[PDB]
């Protein structure tokens, strides 16, 4: 009784709403999102810049 | 100044003594860096390296 998109709509928002609710420590953490965007070389060893005295 | 008493006062404002400190504020503090394109992608990024220098 479920067609394609529902399927995928469905599914989306469950993992959304399952990830972001037992998940408190992943959220106190910062977010961080790198310029590079690799595809599948498991990524590369990011380096990641850390702040100046 | 000392304690003055009495209906008349000659010659009592004067002698009062004005004592004066000195402050040398001298030379800026400074924190020269550079900015690189990373810093300046966006305002957050450009925030932390201005948050990080202040």
């Amino acid at each position: 009784a479920l067609n394609e998109g529902q399927i995928v709509t469905l599914a989306v928002d469950e993992i959304i709403e399952t990830i972001s609710a037992i998940t408190p420590m992943a959220q106190k953490a910062k977010k961080y999102t790198p310029p590079a965007a690799s595809m599948q070389r498991s990524s590369n060893t990011i380096w990641m810049p850390v702040e100046q005295e | 100044s000392p304690t003055q008493e009495g209906w008349d006062l000659t010659d009592k404002a004067t002698g009062l003594l004005e004592l004066n400190v000195a402050v040398n504020m001298g030379e800026p503090d400074n924190d020269f860096f550079q900015l690189r394109a990373d810093d300046l992608r966006d305002e957050t990024a450009y925030r932390r390296r201005i948050q990080s220098a202040a």
